[PDB]
């Protein structure tokens, strides 16, 4: 499994670019597959969606009519195809792969980013923005919603990620009550509606970078500011 | 002169009780039991639908003759005339699809696979409803209501040049309804006797000679019924345009007796196709 | 007869077995239906909103 | 000549020593206990899409998953709740006639007249649900196989013969024999130390995992045995037979219980199983019909019908909550 | 009312659904055809014609028909129990070879294989799960019987044959005796083909007799039959 | 191989110029001068133009020949196969019409001043085009390009079952533009003949035989070259339908040469039915 | 019926074959 993107560069206000990723060491056509945009010093955020098939496409509202996503599967290439671009996409794009079942783990595996830099609603809450830490300690952390993620079918819509300085951000913790395939048992999520709480026992080096609360309840998907911690 | 009325009368009750009991208790027999699952039970479930709603207008036609006059109303009228020549042409060219279904069935059986499927009886049955709206959309239109003789007359009403018009209406169903459809039905069920004699497992035996002796009967009886039936109405009508004939109580019975006799074949379809069945007949054994 | 002494051998095992009354043992059985009775959903119908299956 | 007349003697030695426990009837015992009464079950899902003979279906232990196997080639994997299927498995051989379900939901087995037992791993990496490991050595069509771990399987043969077998290293540990007819089909204790296996000479076996050898032996049908289930204490399993009766036998009583049986029906049995407190027998017959009868009255409690060709297999979920039955119409209707 | 995940569970179960389907309408097209008889009758020869443990299956196209050949000999199991998977078949091949008279069995017992493939045709026809399916016969080694017969004769195996010693006679005589096994001879047909050297005619009277049972079925199904 | 490539690249080529120049030169003498002042002439314009179109795709088959693919793309496709289909039917249904329009001419000359009129007859030449659209619609649809052995193919797919839509098509086409069009002309026009010998006028004198001898001459040969280009084409067809058949040198010129005579009846239509009309013949000896 | 002869004529002279 591997997924990495070409097509960066510096592009002109008002051109057009597209982008294309490429799949290998897995099944391309049962993914549904996520652009996410990150910002030089600001949060992550979500882009678009194309479900296996092609058979719903889902955009952002700041980023509707734009941006046009495709996919190709006899080639295992996603294409992004960007028209009329802003001052506000200079961004690092990333590729996900999300496969929908009854007891799936989406938004596991993350692509590597590709940087594109131009030259002239639940609102998920981060209460917090740096908290310092010792390696050995609790560390709590806590993610706020604007509206109730607990649905009538018991699933809390929640997933927290963990982005490493330098590398490409993993999934931690997906539905809060389950922990994902490759992450050892020092995370916790616990809490109720509206009221997250995170726990990390026993610090390690490598668990230092920014922690992102993400809701999964409806369209489209609004990112957490991301809590950073240090040493 | 009150018997001749009466006579009249009764032969079209006769015909559409009969008609309307046989139609319905197909189709009561295949949606509470057999609910559709295959493509045969499919067709012979448009013939109970076709032939019923044919014989929905014929008390209203009944009614007609008797009174002398339609008080049913203008936008009834369009209904009753368009219903009566659309189902004509769907209940024979429902027919005429079986014909060419059993044909591909015997003759080309390895193609008969992809024939003989649940959803292709569902395209072209569909397809034969619509190639009947093609005339079913233009009479509904073109009929009017017309004050004759102090009476409402509910006919068909054509554009200048009425002669052109009308009798170009009457060769179509002549040639579409009548000349069309027999030679598909022959030239089908024609082939498919000799290609059954052909069949090693019919022939051989006593009892397996007197099934396939059985099964050429049964073909040549739904041969027979199509044409005894349609055969005389569409001559009459023909014989009618081209020379007039004096209206008299002879004429006024055997026109009547010709029409009713069109109707006597989507009477017979669901006996001569449902009820003889082998498939139909195991279930009202069971039940 | 080797196959048949091997048969003998295995069947000595089988009828040199510790048995238990099967009065008592009857007892046993009625007893666990009893007292899990309650918590069965099949012998007493749950309700319809704790129930997992609903109408659509 | 003296070691075969040997036999016959120790058999009749066991026959007596059987009768001597025996004092009480159990139908006399449990004359005091009240009856259930009428038991209806309405159908709540109907599962469609397999198009083809469904002969085995197996319940996960988050009771919402269960797998089916048909014999177009696919192993099904169904969410009960919501009607979507999660999983389609391509099977390399049509002919299967068992499917295992794993107590960790990570793995599901497969076997039939190919000889061959394959895993399929769920929690892969890639995606697709791909061959992790294929069984071989069997000379016999596989009829029934259980994951007692995510390691560890016990797969029943028709070349009279059972093993336990290592997923991982792919070879049997400990092979299984003496049974004179084909084996038909095994259930597994909730224990896990020791699994019952009825075969086709009218003879069920308690195997020792552990062992490696037979516990005990119980010989009270007429013809042969097509369906086994233990109980929930472990202590006790149903047997289900061709000849239209219904068994239970206990291991520490070691002889015949009680005997299920009704005039009218002369057609064998496909499956049996249990509820959550064992109450209530469920078992599909050859009429287009699931009975369910009550263990301790041994009376008809209610009627499954709505099949419309032989039901192949019954299986009740751990908690209780739903029964789903496999017929072979190609629909599963799920039974509350 | 469903959620976002809930929606795009529907629309995976969908696109399952599309596959069984178009699965479904693939396998029904092809034939299945049930291959039995003795394992010195000659099983391995006539799909190696028909092309050019457990269960063998072959594949073959012939004039734009799917073909599934399912060898069951390898099995040792008693087949009465799993006989029953096969009773959607359109065709049962039974393959027996005609020297087989002289040749005993290999058990100690006397017998004439003639008079246990006898035995075997019995049990398949008269089975209750096989009623309406129609057995194509082929009949083996026709040029060893010619040689055979001419050294030895028929009488010997059993006396009830008292005609003269002819190739033609002795071979047709053979055949008339499977064809009496037979107890339901309306609802089910006996294809017999002698089979030979000449690799071209074995896989035509496949395609003919098969070809019988699709009219047989789609004159059931139309209710004329 | 090279021989017979230039053999139907000049066959082809010959019929389109042929009948450009014919079809164009009959409507440029229609709106110079006739105006469309008669009923009759209403109809040839409706044939003349109808042809044209006909005419019109068949360069393109020419490229599609040498060339052995389809370079002009899906969109162009859908139309010029679409013409070629339609154009056919409008053709044929103008011949059967314009042999209504004389039959009623004729025989019922009371009910002929009712029927030709301006008016009416701009009436049922619409119907012509409507008809035609019923079999001009669908081969848009259809109409796709598909790659054969590395060559894009500009042909027409039906939905599954193939066999049984594709033949259908050929068969329709067979009853109604050949079977029920000879019949609807040879029945109108041979009746038209023997009432034509019944009038006073066309008899009764030598030099007046003369005359009713001509018209009597023309019918046939309308009906004559109707009947021999259309005749190969059809037949062809269904025999290649029914027995495949080797694709031989010789085969091929077939092909294309009966693929010529269908469209050498729209070439000779202007010369038949408009340059050897007597009121054209009137207006070209006016003007010189 | 003299007038239907020069009807058919004029006809025939308004469709050109005579
Ligand atoms: C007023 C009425 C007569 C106008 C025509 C109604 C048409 C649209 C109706 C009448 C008969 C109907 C068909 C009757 C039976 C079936 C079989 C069923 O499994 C699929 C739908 C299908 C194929 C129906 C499609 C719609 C249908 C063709
Ligand atoms: C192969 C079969 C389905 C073709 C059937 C075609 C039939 C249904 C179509 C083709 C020509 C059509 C006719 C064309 C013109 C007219 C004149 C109009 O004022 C009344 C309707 C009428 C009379 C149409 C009735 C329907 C019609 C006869
Ligand atoms: C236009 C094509 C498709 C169909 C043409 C049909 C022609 C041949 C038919 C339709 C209308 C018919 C005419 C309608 C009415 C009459 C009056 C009758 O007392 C004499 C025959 C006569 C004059 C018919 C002659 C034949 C006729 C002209
Ligand atoms: C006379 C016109 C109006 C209608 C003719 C329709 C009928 C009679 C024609 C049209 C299509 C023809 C069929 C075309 C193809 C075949 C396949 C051939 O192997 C057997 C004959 C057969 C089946 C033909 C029989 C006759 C046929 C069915
Ligand atoms: C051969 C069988 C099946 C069908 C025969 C249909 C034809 C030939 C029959 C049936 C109805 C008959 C018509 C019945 C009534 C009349 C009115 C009378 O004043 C003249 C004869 C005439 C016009 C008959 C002519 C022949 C006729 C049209
Ligand atoms: C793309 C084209 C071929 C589609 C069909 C166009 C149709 C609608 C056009 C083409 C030929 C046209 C006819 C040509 C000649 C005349 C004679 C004129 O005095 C009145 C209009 C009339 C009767 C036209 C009516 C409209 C017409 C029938
Ligand atoms: C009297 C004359 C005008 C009648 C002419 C009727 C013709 C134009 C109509 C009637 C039946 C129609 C066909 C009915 C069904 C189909 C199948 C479809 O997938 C392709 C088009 C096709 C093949 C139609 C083509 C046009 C068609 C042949
Ligand atoms: C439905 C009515 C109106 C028209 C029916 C037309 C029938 C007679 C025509 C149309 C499609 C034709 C079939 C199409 C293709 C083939 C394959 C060919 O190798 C043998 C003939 C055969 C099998 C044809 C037999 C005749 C056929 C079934
Ligand atoms: C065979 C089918 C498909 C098509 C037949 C069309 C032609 C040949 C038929 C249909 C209408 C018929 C016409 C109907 C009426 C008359 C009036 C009569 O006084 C002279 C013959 C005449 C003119 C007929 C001649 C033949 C005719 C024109
Ligand atoms: C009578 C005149 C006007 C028209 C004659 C048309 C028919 C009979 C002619 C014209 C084209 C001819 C075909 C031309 C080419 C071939 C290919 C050859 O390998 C077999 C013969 C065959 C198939 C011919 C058969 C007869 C044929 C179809
Ligand atoms: C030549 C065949 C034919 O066209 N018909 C036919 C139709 C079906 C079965 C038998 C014959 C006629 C269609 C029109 N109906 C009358 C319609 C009507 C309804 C209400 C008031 C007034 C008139 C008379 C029979
Ligand atoms: C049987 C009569 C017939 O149907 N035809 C016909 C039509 C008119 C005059 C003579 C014969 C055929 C119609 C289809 N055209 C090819 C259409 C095409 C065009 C451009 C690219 C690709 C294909 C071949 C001739």
């Amino acid at each position: 499994v591997q997924l990495v993107e070409s097509g960066g560069g510096l592009v002109q206000p008002g051109g057009s670019r597209k982008l294309s990723c490429s799949a290998s060491g897995f099944a391309f056509s049962s993914f549904g597959m996520h652009w996410v945009r990150q910002a030089p010093e600001k949060g992550l955020e979500w882009v678009a969606y194309i479900s296996s098939g092609s058979g719903t496409i889902y955009y952002a509202d700041t980023v509707k009519g734009r941006f046009t996503i495709s996919r190709d599967d006899p080639k295992n290439t996603l294409f992004l195809q960007m028209t009329s671009l802003r001052s506000e996409d200079t961004a690092m794009y990333y590729c996900v792969r999300s496969i929908y079942y009854y007891g799936s783990s989406p938004f596991d595996f993350w692509g590597q980013g590709t940087t594109l830099t131009v030259s002239a609603d639940i609102v998920m809450t981060q209460a917090t923005s740096s908290v310092p830490v010792t390696p050995g300690e609790s560390v709590s952390i806590s993610c706020r919603s604007s509206k109730s993620l607990l649905h009538s079918n018991g699933n809390t819509y929640l997933y927290w990620f963990l982005q490493r300085p330098g590398q490409s951000p993993q999934l931690l913790i997906y539905r809060m009550s389950n922990l994902a395939s490759g992450v050892p048992d020092r995370f916790s999520g616990s809490g109720s509606g509206t009221a997250f709480t995170l726990t990390i026992s026993r610090l390690e080096a490598e668990d230092v970078g920014v922690y992102y609360c993400m809701q999964h309840l409806e369209y489209p998907l609004t990112f957490g500011a991301g809590t950073k911690l240090e040493l | 002169s009150m018997i001749t009325a009466i006579t009249i009368m009764a032969l079209y009750s006769i015909v559409c009780v009969v008609g309307l009991f046989g139609n319905f208790l197909v189709m009561y027999v295949i949606v509470r039991y057999t609910k559709m699952k295959t493509a045969t039970n499919i067709y012979i479930f448009n013939l109970a639908l076709a032939d019923a709603l044919a014989t929905s207008t014929l008390p209203f036609q009944s009614v007609n003759y008797l009174m002398g006059t339609w008080p049913f109303g203008t936008i009834l009228c369009k209904i009753v005339i368009s219903i009566d020549y659309y189902n004509m042409f769907t209940s024979i060219f429902t027919l005429c699809t079986m014909s060419v279904d059993r044909y591909i069935a015997v003759c080309h059986p390895v193609k008969a696979l992809d024939f003989r499927t649940p959803r292709n009886a569902k395209i072209i049955n569909v397809c034969n409803w619509i190639l009947s709206s093609a005339i079913g959309l233009p009479v509904m239109f073109m009929a009017t209501t017309k004050y004759r003789q102090g009476s409402i007359d509910c006919t068909l009403t054509f554009s200048h040049p009425t002669w052109y018009w009308e009798n170009l209406l009457k060769i179509c169903v002549f040639i579409f309804a009548f000349i069309m459809p027999v030679l598909i039905i022959t030239v089908c069920y024609g082939l498919m006797i000799l290609r059954l004699k052909s069949v090693r497992m019919l022939s051989g035996s006593k009892e397996k000679d007197r099934n396939l002796r059985r099964i050429t009967r049964m073909v040549l009886v739904v041969v027979a019924v199509f044409i005894v039936c349609w055969t005389p109405i569409h001559i009459y009508v023909i014989i009618k345009a081209l020379v007039t004939i004096p209206e008299t109580t002879f004429q006024t019975v055997s026109w009547h007796f010709c029409i009713a006799l069109g109707y006597t074949n989507s009477c017979l379809n669901p006996v001569l196709y449902a009820f003889l069945d082998e498939n139909f007949k195991r279930c009202f054994r069971e039940f | 007869i080797a196959q048949a002494r091997k048969l003998v051998e295995q069947l000595k095992m089988e009828a040199n077995i510790d048995r238990i009354k099967v009065s008592k043992a009857a007892a046993d059985l009625m007893a666990y239906c009893e007292a899990h009775a309650k918590e069965d959903p099949l012998l007493t119908p749950v309700p319809a909103s704790e129930n997992p299956f609903r109408e659509k | 000549d003296q070691l075969r007349q040997e036999a016959e003697q120790l058999k009749n030695q066991i026959r007596d020593a059987r009768k001597a426990c025996a004092d009480a009837t159990l139908s006399q015992i449990t004359n005091n206990i009240d009856p259930v009464g009428r038991i209806q079950m309405r159908t709540r899902r109907t599962l469609r899409g397999h198009l083809a003979k469904i002969y085995a279906m197996h319940w996960g232990t988050d009771s919402r998953l269960l797998v089916s196997a048909s014999q177009d080639g696919k192993l099904i994997i169904w969410d009960s709740y919501t009607t979507n299927k999660v999983h389609a498995i391509p099977l390399r051989s049509s002919w299967v006639m068992t499917c295992a379900y794993a107590p960790s939901g990570n793995y599901v087995a497969c076997g039939g007249l190919d000889n061959i037992c394959s895993i399929y791993n769920l929690k892969t990496r890639e995606g697709n649900v791909r061959v992790s490991r294929e069984l071989a050595g069997h000379t016999g069509y596989l009829s029934c196989c259980r994951f007692l771990d995510d390691n560890q399987i016990v797969t029943s043969s028709g070349d009279t013969t059972c093993a336990l077998w290592d997923i991982e290293t792919g070879q049997q540990t400990t092979t299984f024999t003496g049974h004179t007819g084909d084996v038909m089909s095994l259930s597994l204790a909730p224990d896990t130390r020791l699994f019952v296996s009825g075969a086709c000479d009218a003879s069920a076996k308690l195997w020792d995992v552990r062992e490696g050898m037979c516990r005990q032996t119980f010989t009270g049908h007429e013809s042969d045995i097509n369906a086994i289930c233990f109980f929930p204490n472990g202590n006790a399993f149903a047997t289900g037979s061709d000849d239209a009766t219904c068994r239970l036998f206990d291991l520490r009583a070691d002889q015949e219980l009680m005997t299920y049986s009704h005039d009218n029906i002369i057609c064998g049995i496909t499956s049996v199983s249990f509820s959550k407190s064992g109450r209530l027998l469920l078992a599909g017959y050859d009429d287009f019909n699931c009975n369910v009868w009550d263990a301790l009255k041994a009376d008809r409690a209610g009627v499954l019908a709505g099949h419309d060709n032989r039901v192949s297999c019954l299986g009740v979920t751990d908690d209780g909550m739903a029964v789903a039955t496999g017929s072979w119409d190609s629909f599963l209707k799920i039974w509350n | 009312t469903l959620s976002a995940e809930d929606k795009a569970a529907v629309e995976r179960s969908k696109m399952i659904d599309r596959n069984l389907r178009e699965d479904g309408e693939k396998a029904a097209r092809e034939v299945k055809l049930l291959l039995l008889g003795a394992g010195e009758s000659g099983k391995s020869t006539i799909v190696k014609q028909m092309k050019i443990t457990g269960i063998v299956e072959t594949h073959f196209t012939f004039k734009d028909l799917h073909f599934k050949m399912f060898d069951v000999g390898a099995q040792r199991s008693e087949r009465k129990k799993w006989i029953h998977c096969f009773e959607g078949v359109t065709a049962i091949i039974f393959c027996v070879a005609l020297s087989d008279y002289d040749l005993v069995l290999a058990e100690d017992e006397e017998m004439n294989r003639m008079h246990e493939s006898m035995k075997l045709f019995d049990s398949i026809c008269n089975n209750k799960w096989f009623t309406d399916t129609s057995i194509i016969l082929f009949l083996n080694k026709k040029d060893l019987f010619e040689e055979k017969i001419k050294k030895s004769p028929l009488t010997i195996c059993y006396p009830e044959y008292a005609g003269s010693n002819t190739y033609e006679e002795a071979a047709a005589y053979i055949q008339c005796q499977f064809e009496d096994l037979n107890k339901r001879k309306d609802t089910k047909e006996i294809y017999t083909h002698f089979t030979c050297s000449t690799d071209t005619k074995n896989v035509q009277f496949v395609f003919d007799a098969v070809t019988d049972v699709i009219i047989k079925n789609n004159l059931k199904d139309c209710g004329l039959f």
